[PDB]
RNA sequence: AGGGUGAAAAGAACCCCCAUCGGGGAGUGAAAUAGAACAUGAAACCGUAAGCUCUCAAGCAGUGGGAGGGGGACCAGACC
RNA sequence: GGCCAGUGAGACGAUGGGGGAUAAGCUUCAUCGUCGAGAGGGAAACAGCCCGGAUCACCAGCUAAGGCCCCUAAAUGACC
RNA sequence: CGGUAGGGGAGCGUUCCGUGUUAGGGAGAAACGCGUGCGUGAGCCGCGUUGGACGAAGCGGAAGCGAGAAUGUCGGCUUG
RNA sequence: UCGGAGAGAGGCUCGGUGAAAUAGACAUGUCUGUGAAGAUGCGGACUACCUGCACCUGGACAGAAAGACCCUAUGAAGCU
């Protein structure tokens, strides 16, 4: 009997949406429909995000062009737009952040002798193998890794950090093969780069 | 004059059904039970001190996320230049709530402060 | 490790193995059909065929060879006159390792052996 | 002793759909209140104010049951197109309210202890709040802010 | 109760451990009388023979106390529980004596006949309770 | 050698956060002018 | 050699289960012997 | 070291499984979930069923906030 | 004064010294601060260092020590 | 109105006794388990398709009177 | 040197029977630092899907067993 899995489900989906109430957006939103205000008291108490908050299919998109950038102002304003520290639904147990796209890791500057004296030494659990790589040998072999290895300390390394990771796209090329929202230029606040 | 006694099993079962999913041998096995009980109590004391100064962070970095929208170098800061000078006593943080509640509104403040 | 060591030994040393050889054998040509283990089988089945075989050629060599492996007197003159009439254009196979249901008390994976 | 049977009164199945789809759904309307919201500050502290709303607060210093109660320390009036920002307190403002009856919240288990140094102390503590109803919230058209 | 429907069957504190008879009776739990009657037969265990012979004098008691089928018949639950454990002072060397514990088993086996109505079709009538109570007898998803 | 270790306590006299800057020491909290006195919390209406 | 402690209800039920689903293992296994034990023409048990 | 089925053995006629032990009907009893391991039966301990949930995760296992979900509901905002 | 206890192993930090090697989180003294018997905040963690003295509640505000790129609250603030 | 060693004041609970052959109780006492209740808390009160005959409160008294520790101890049952 | 092969009894697997020392609960990583001065438990970073089986024993200051050595007791005892 399919029917029973397909019709009572789709009777249970029926009566998700006769009991269940959609969650609107906030966009061009007023305080509450006369539904909410007979519903719980959600202003007094701080205001928590729902699953319709978060979704990932309408978060923004962002490209920065790392050509002539230094590295770190631009990992940490990678990392306030990652968190979701510039909107105004940012609670820090979920994940309110946004997708970020960072082309041209090759071209990525850096101030004094970072290029010859910083090390992203590694190391396995057994001992000597502590591996020497200075920043022009990652720049030469694998670029993408730079700016990786900077917003990666950048981010709480739990298991939200981890999560908001993979919103992290860098590529070394000119071109990000992304069309995924359209993404808009990231907005800048530093003016020292 | 034998004194044997139930009341350690009404004293130990009140502890008993407080201790309820408390993940094994916390929640089951009474020499664990008493010291549960304790570090339960002691951890509602300092995370309600810490949940009055964690919404206090909270509402902080929530309206400073809010007021940083403008693009324009208008900090949290100058917000309280112009949020006391301009003579508002004492919103509390609760515009922090109408910052999301009524983000219109907030707009209205905002640029009543401004004037 | 075992490579290509295509000798078969049992759970026993090795002269208490040659006497399970020459018994087992011995009365599995005395009845005919008998139970054994699989291991015990096929053990069974390398070395009754060198006994079909070998008295297939009825000389007295053979014959005392044969009289020489087997226990019993009377059943290893009951096999030269019985092998050539049977077990003639055979040509190999003289046996058969039909399994049963194992052993209670051990679980021992147990066999049966015809003659065909 | 066996399975039941089936049972033969015969019966005809209505598939009319006028009678249970008018049983299953319910039709209930929220009340409008009105396009109005404020701010009060009671006590220390500041809630969000909507007329007909069951809050609690603080006060048990002195005030008696299904009394009505004008909560004149109001900032930041608002409506549906413009909010009222005050400076501090809108002038001649009324957010009228029902106090009702006094209430004891939930049992906040103050239990104190050090470390071995043997101190342990099971206290508790039932704050003395009150449940207000609100009304409707008048005395508010003067300076409008609209954006 | 579930309205007349299953035959519980207890049984005696049996000389062996339970966790083998857990093992044994975790596998023949949700499968009818006919697959557990060939398992049973053939299963190489010990504790497989008071298990067969429990379910055996289960069915044929499910067949005698109760008028059922030994083909419509599944085993319902099949719970096996401890029991008195012997205690077996065994000595061992350097002046030393080891408790022994011979276990027993509490096996209660349920069983479970489909006496079933097989209505037509699902469609819902909020009409008429006290027929509404004798209709539905074993089904799923209990809405209010 | 004969360079003694600071150890605990005498790690805190040295390595605690000390704000060694004569201006950030003379800051006091900020002065706003005051305001009248705001009215009742709450007014019986019968 | 000496255990410094004790394993828990969590631990040991899944220990017990993966032994118990050890002993799931080889009854499907003696499903198909007991079906192929059923009418057909096998040449095993005589 | 090991006490207490019932008020009265009224201690289970008879049928089935079956070598017993035991179990299910039936019968006695107010009670058979009072069945001879027999009176109330708690915790540790072992289980089975139902609801939610864990397989990129670092944690004296809590607590504050609470996403999502489930249950009855009547002060439907509440409770678990 | 009456009745009636504990305590009499201290520890570090500043100053004044002796023993040492002006070596020790060393040892012994004299005045003081903390811990002992003191929670909270700053000190990454961390008894004795700085602020500070916890009756309790609040999803209140202003501050001391200390901080205002990100992890982690507040200035990628201004001018030398 | 922090608090260790410690000192003082005020209370809860337990079993028995006076009131007491108390009120109440096979129309369900004690027990055992339960709480959207009340207390500063020790605890009280209320509800139980479990159980089956005792026993409150108030005003008082007396203790083999309160458990998480003694490589305690006696039974039961785990781990490996 | 410089090990190598082979035969048994174990070890490994299956079926039966079935312990023990130990054990606060364990959701039981590495480096480095701090801390009663040798941390899975505190801090920062890095690394690790869950869970078995077979071996090895570096750590859990592993198990034993109120250190035989050292000192204290206005201890005990033998001997001179």
């Amino acid at each position: 009997s399919t029917k029973c899995t397909e019709e009572w489900r789709q009777l249970k989906e029926a009566v998700k949406k006769e009991f269940a109430i959609p969650h609107v957006p906030l966009d061009q939103r007023w305080m509450f429909t006369l539904e909410e205000a007979t519903g719980p008291d959600i202003w007094n108490t701080t205001w928590y995000p729902k699953s319709a908050d978060h979704v990932p299919t309408d978060k923004k998109w962002y490209v920065v062009d790392a050509t002539d950038l230094i590295l770190g102002r631009m990992a940490s304003t990678i990392a306030i737009h990652i968190r979701g520290k510039n909107l105004a639904s940012y609670t820090p147990s979920v994940d309110m952040g946004a997708f970020v796209i960072v082309v041209n890791a090759d071209k990525v500057a850096v101030s004094g002798k970072k290029r010859t004296q910083k090390l992203y030494r590694r190391h396995s659990g057994r001992p000597g193998g502590l591996k020497e790589e200075t920043f022009d040998q990652l720049q030469k072999r694998i670029p993408e890794r730079i700016i990786e290895h900077a917003v990666r300390g950048m981010l709480p390394k739990g298991r939200l950090g981890r999560y908001l990771f993979n919103h992290l796209k860098v590529y070394k090329g000119a071109e990000h093969p992304h069309q995924a929202q359209q993404p808009i230029d990231l907005p800048l606040r530093d003016k020292r780069i | 004059r034998v004194k044997r006694g139930y009341i350690a099993r009404r004293r130990r079962k009140k502890i008993r059904f407080f201790a309820s999913s408390f993940r094994g041998a916390h929640s089951r096995l009474t020499r664990t039970i008493a010291q549960q009980k304790i570090r339960a109590l002691v951890s509602a004391h300092r995370d309600r001190d810490r949940q009055k100064r964690d919404f206090r962070r909270l509402w902080i970095t929530r309206i400073n996320a809010a007021i940083r929208e403008r693009g324009v170098y208008y900090n949290y800061s100058k917000f309280i230049h112009d949020l006391y000078k301009r003579q508002l006593l004492l919103n509390r943080k609760i515009l922090a709530q109408i910052a999301i509640l009524n983000p219109n509104c907030i707009y209205m403040i905002y640029n009543e402060i401004i004037k | 490790m075992k490579h290509g060591r295509k000798i078969h030994r049992l759970s026993r040393p090795a002269d208490q193995r040659r006497a399970l050889l020459r018994g087992l054998t011995t009365q599995l040509l005395k009845h005919g059909r008998i139970k054994t283990t699989r291991a015990k089988a096929s053990a069974m089945r390398k070395y009754v065929d060198k006994m079909i075989t070998l008295a297939k050629e009825g000389s007295l060599h053979k014959r005392r060879q044969a009289l020489g492996f087997i226990y019993e007197k009377q059943i290893v003159h009951a096999l030269f006159a019985e092998v050539p009439e049977r077990y003639g254009d055979r040509n190999g196979g003289y046996t058969r390792i039909i399994r049963t249901l194992p052993r209670r008390g051990d679980n021992a994976p147990m066999a049966y052996i015809e003659l065909v | 002793v066996l399975p039941d049977d089936f049972q033969a009164p015969e019966p005809g199945t209505p598939e009319y759909n006028d009678i249970i789809n008018q049983f299953l759904p319910k039709k209930g309307p929220p009340p409008p209140r009105e396009e109005i919201f404020a701010v009060v500050v009671i006590g220390s502290r500041q809630y969000i104010v909507i007329p007909g709303r069951w809050i609690y607060t603080q006060r048990l210093k002195g005030a008696t049951v299904n009394d009505k109660i004008v909560l004149n320390k109001v900032l930041l009036v608002g409506t549906k197109a413009s909010t009222y920002i005050g400076t501090p307190i809108v002038t001649n403002a009324a957010v009228h309210a029902v106090v009702e009856e006094q209430l004891l919240d939930d049992k906040v288990i103050v239990f104190k202890y050090k470390k071995k140094k043997n101190y342990r102390r099971n206290i508790g503590h039932r704050q003395p709040i009150t449940r207000i109803k609100i009304t409707g919230i008048t005395g508010y058209e003067d300076y409008p802010a609209s954006t | 109760p579930g309205k007349c429907d299953e035959i519980t069957t207890r049984g005696y504190s049996i000389s062996m451990s339970v966790d083998k008879a857990r093992r044994v009776i975790d596998q023949i739990r949700g499968r009818s009388y006919a697959e557990t009657l060939m398992i049973l037969e053939l299963m190489p265990y010990r504790a497989c023979y008071p298990i067969f012979k429990l379910i055996y004098s289960a069915a044929a008691n499910a067949s005698h106390n109760k008028q059922f089928n030994k083909a419509n018949l599944i085993i319902s639950k099949a719970e096996v529980n401890k029991g008195i454990t012997l205690k077996k002072v065994k000595p061992r060397a350097r002046g030393r004596s080891y408790m022994i514990k011979r276990p027993t088993c509490h096996i209660t086996i349920v069983l479970r006949d489909i006496t079933h109505f097989d209505s037509y079709d699902k469609f819902l009538e909020s009409l008429t309770p006290k027929k509404l109570i004798a209709l539905l007898g074993l089904m799923s998803t209990g809405r209010r | 050698s004969s360079r003694p270790q600071k150890k605990g306590t005498a790690h805190h006299m040295k390595t605690r956060p000390k704000k060694t800057a004569r201006w950030d020491i003379k800051r006091g909290p900020a002065v706003y002018p005051p305001l009248p006195p705001l009215p009742a919390e709450w007014t019986i209406v019968s | 050699a000496v255990p410094k402690k004790r394993t828990s209800i969590y631990k040991k039920r899944i220990r017990k289960n993966i032994w118990k689903k050890k002993g799931y293992w080889a009854a499907l296994k003696a499903f198909s012997l007991a079906k192929s034990l059923s009418t057909g023409n096998s040449k095993s048990f005589f």
